């Protein structure tokens, strides 16, 4: 994507009913902070979700381990909150060549101040007067009270601990709901009057495939026999008539 | 070829109670496989993290470890009297095995 | 990143002349915004304040008029209207904004002359 | 939006007899000419099946009554039209038919039908506003005079429209249309067809297959709806809206065990079922 | 009632290369909300300090604040040809705020 | 729990002169060992392995000089000959252990100088 929002109004997308490339995520190797949680990520290949939350923003190449479930520090204090019980993985890499141009960046923004920690996973768009000490400011800015709000100051002229992360942080759940996103799973070419084990759609039998002329209705998947037996199945990715025997 | 490291800064002069970040940066993405040591010039290298997040006995949680691929950070947190002197990050995600140049944390 | 204000000109006085200020770049939104006043020879005197992340409105009561103050935030778009005109207000106004200790929003409008006299 | 015409109208609901009538597909297996028995909700035959008006000319002049109920889901339902102009588009199905809970909105708006499981806010009197444009000279469908919110939406789909029509046959067809909806373990399942009928109204003695067209993740329980429309606006007549005549045929589902014939070419036919004597 | 201002003096014509000191004081103890100002006469007024210890993009360290409660400095050093100007201090700490009557620096 | 080494001292170049490290507390066996090198005022820099679980032998190709290195288990020692020096190598040994997200067994000796000069 290319632009991402700030941390005090960070975008989140809820996604669900497609399919994942997790393959690519871990080809990539271009990026510099890549962790992830619940069980190992050679594992989460297919081992699939009901509704992700995927929520993206950019915040400093120091304060980056502050993103961590359960740690402190001003983005995970007042910015953007890690729940205390957490599944999904944290991406995170550099984008100076974009982000950070000459002339001064200050597009970027972030909380600096609330009168309490964050809840989790909920930001903070209200942009008003917090009021320090007990006089009140009443909206406008004064003494004891700050503005809540601050930039960054991005330039390529920064050190690589001050540049910028456009880190993106993938969320996970499992519900009564079914595993509306799930990833995908590779084929085996196909074999005619063959004994031979197979899968189908997890569909799983052993038989001797063929070339079958018992014509099937669209939306169908299995045929079958008196006996309840799966006699005959459509291969998915071509479709055609297979006997089993 | 190599993994090069790259630890920054390769000295910083600090003062009480800080909290320093002394930052090891990786030409590849190494999953965790980075650690942190205690030497005062003369001693034996005293580990402080192992797999880059993970304390040790000994040292309480004023160091503090995080980062992965190849950004790894030192979290030195309220920066002790005992704390100044020259440390170091460690690969050990193939082979040849190469260590950080050093930072030594030292008294304002 | 820009700010454009409504035209001045010659009014007579006791009249009411709505102030226009439209924002460009960011938003008049997330911020407050002010005017100010200068005098031909005079220093920059404040005169009144916009927060617009409640709702407040702050007059001098060193000229304390009734510039009433007010927002169209959905054009980025600020409206003062000189109430109770006299002629020594005959000045050019600036659309201002205060740098908190916090930010760095300090923009300043163009500048345009409100004339209070009889005489166009 | 939210403009709303709730014009009450008095009278008992016309029933009606599904002589055989819906049947569907339970399975995507291919069966041939065998006598196959499951124990699933169907509607049962000869049922009472209320023929329900959405708009309704009584004539003396006009006199157009719109009493589309909102309807309890209950087990399951079933649906039929005729309606060679189209006038019904999709249904509201819902927990509380506001926010607090999902919501099931089918929407077949020409051509694309998006179907919609989101979280709206439904009004009192919804359905599809259309209009004129008079940009490009084409009628558009104004969808917020359904529901004012849109947001926090959990699914999100779009496909070939269900609803279709031939025509050019001046009757002689009506374009009888089926659908029914059964919602359950997380699979809410669309089931269609479409059919020729002379009869002035009611349903003949064939039967009907319907396959299912797509099976959803839902998760979200249905205790009621409505049905939707399409209106228009007149200009000056001695507004307009209530285009046409509108009907339809609504029944709710119950478990029965049909024993299912299969044709040569998988084709049901005969169905009967187990309990109706 | 209200809070003055004291900007001494309230003009200074000057010379190449001088190291100016622009006085604003207060009449009250204000923590350190106090700015700065260039404006050509017909100009927006550019600001140059912000909370009277911070410097600005754009502005160099030929300018340099400091002070706080009621004393504070306008540090002007290597006096440059496009600094000559009509210059201005700033309060933020209540509402009524005040400026400067100013201070021209001007070429002598 | 405890490292010892062999006896730095003054060495010809082009010589070669063995090291001997013995442990104590828990065996050599079972795990591997290293070697580093610590020049004054320089960076530890690793040297070479030791894999005694299975048998395999990996070495720096930054110091590339077959300094070889092999057991003695049953003594819980291990034996590393310096060969091919140059004066650069001057510096202090360490056996080492690196915790590989496993075990916490880094366990450092004390230290020999192996000097590298004609100049005793
Ligand atoms: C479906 O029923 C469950 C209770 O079994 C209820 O919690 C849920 O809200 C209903 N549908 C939804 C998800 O709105």
């Amino acid at each position: 994507a290319t632009r991402f929002a700030s941390v005090y109004a960070w975008n989140r997308k809820r996604i669900s009913n497609c399919v994942a490339d997790y393959s690519v995520l871990y080809n990539s190797a271009s990026f510099s902070t890549f962790k992830c949680y619940g069980v190992s990520p050679t594992k989460l290949n297919d081992l699939c979700f009901t509704n992700v939350y995927a929520d993206s923003f950019v915040i400093r190449g120091d304060e980056v381990r502050q993103i961590a479930p359960g740690q402190t520090g001003k983005i995970a204090d007042y910015n953007y909150k890690l729940p205390d019980d957490f599944t999904g993985c944290v991406i995170a890499w550099n984008s100076n060549n974009l982000d950070s141009k000459v002339g001064g960046n200050y597009n970027y923004l972030y909380r600096l101040f609330r009168k309490s920690n964050l809840k989790p996973f909920e930001r903070d768009i209200s942009t008003e007067i917090y009021q320090a000490g007990s006089t009140p400011c009443n909206g406008v800015e004064g003494f004891n009270c700050y503005f809540p709000l601050q930039s960054y100051g991005f330039q390529p002229t920064n050190g690589v601990g001050y540049q910028p992360y456009r880190v993106v942080v993938l969320s996970f759940e499992l519900l009564h709901a079914p595993a509306t996103v799930c990833g995908p799973k590779k084929s085996t070419n196909l074999v005619k009057n063959k004994c031979v084990n197979f899968n189908f759609n997890g569909l799983t039998g052993t038989g001797v495939l063929t070339e079958s002329n018992k014509k099937f209705l669209p939306f169908q998947q299995f045929g079958r026999d008196i006996a309840d037996t799966t006699d005959a199945v459509r291969d998915p990715q071509t479709l055609e008539i297979l006997d089993i025997t | 070829g190599d993994i090069q490291l790259t630890q920054s800064p390769s000295s910083l002069s600090a003062s009480v109670g800080d909290r320093v970040t002394i930052t090891c940066r990786a030409s590849q993405s190494i999953s965790s496989y980075l650690n942190w040591y205690q030497q005062k010039p003369g001693k034996a290298p005293k580990l402080l993290i192992y797999a880059a997040s993970s304390l040790q006995s000994g040292v309480p949680s004023r160091f503090s470890g995080s980062g992965s691929g190849t950004d790894f950070t030192l979290t030195i947190s309220s920066l002790q009297p005992e704390d100044f002197a020259t440390y170091y990050c460690q690969q050990s995600y193939s082979t040849p095995r190469t260590f950080g140049q050093g930072t030594k944390v030292e008294i304002k | 990143q820009q700010l454009v204000e409504s035209g001045g000109g010659v009014v007579q006085p006791g009249r009411s002349l709505r102030l226009s200020c439209a924002a460009s770049g960011f938003t008049f939104s997330s911020y407050a915004m002010h005017w100010v006043r200068q005098a031909p020879g005079k220093g920059l005197e404040w005169v009144a304040v916009i927060s617009y992340d409640g709702s407040n409105k702050y007059y001098a009561d060193s000229v304390k008029g009734r510039f009433t103050i007010s927002r169209d935030n959905s054009k980025n778009t600020l409206y003062l209207q000189m109430n109770s005109l006299r002629a020594e207000d005959t000045a050019v106004y600036y659309c201002a904004r205060h740098a908190t200790l916090m930010n760095n929003k300090d923009i300043w409008g163009q500048g345009t002359l409100v004339t209070v006299s009889s005489a166009s | 939006q939210c403009v709303n015409l709730t014009t009450r109208t008095q009278l008992p609901p016309a029933y009606t007899n599904s002589f055989t009538r819906g049947v569907y597909y339970p399975d995507k297996v291919f069966r041939s000419s065998v006598l196959h028995s499951t124990q699933d909700l169907f509607l049962p035959f000869f049922s009472n099946v209320t023929w329900f008006h959405a708009i309704h000319v009584s004539g003396t002049n006009g006199t157009k009554r719109f009493d589309n109920p909102v309807l309890p889901f209950n087990d399951g339902v079933y649906f039929a039209s005729t309606e060679k102009s189209n006038i019904i588009r999709g249904w509201i199905f819902g927990t509380t038919l506001d926010s607090k809970t999902q919501s099931l909105l089918i929407v077949n708006n020409a051509t694309n039908v998006v179907i919609k499981v989101c979280e709206f806010q439904f009004c009192n009197d919804p359905f599809l506003g259309v209009y004129y444009h008079k940009n490009n000279k084409s009628w558009m469908e104004s969808e917020f005079r359904v529901y004012s919110s849109a947001n926090n939406c959990t699914f999100e789909y779009v496909s070939q429209p269900f609803l279709m029509d031939l025509e050019g046959k001046q009757g002689n067809f009506k374009n009888l249309r089926e659908f029914v909806f059964k919602n359950i373990d997380g699979y809410f399942k669309i089931y269609s067809k479409h059919t020729p009928i002379n009869l002035v109204r009611d349903l003949p003695q064939g039967f009907s297959a319907l396959e299912p067209l797509v099976d959803l993740p839902i998760g979200i329980n249905i205790t009621r709806f409505q049905t939707l429309l399409a209106l228009h606006r007149s200009y000056l007549t001695p507004s307009g809206w209530t285009a046409g005549a509108a009907a339809y045929y609504v029944g709710y589902l119950q478990p029965r065990t049909f024993l299912l014939k299969y044709n040569e070419n998988g084709t049901i036919t005969d169905a009967v079922d187990c309990a109706l004597d």
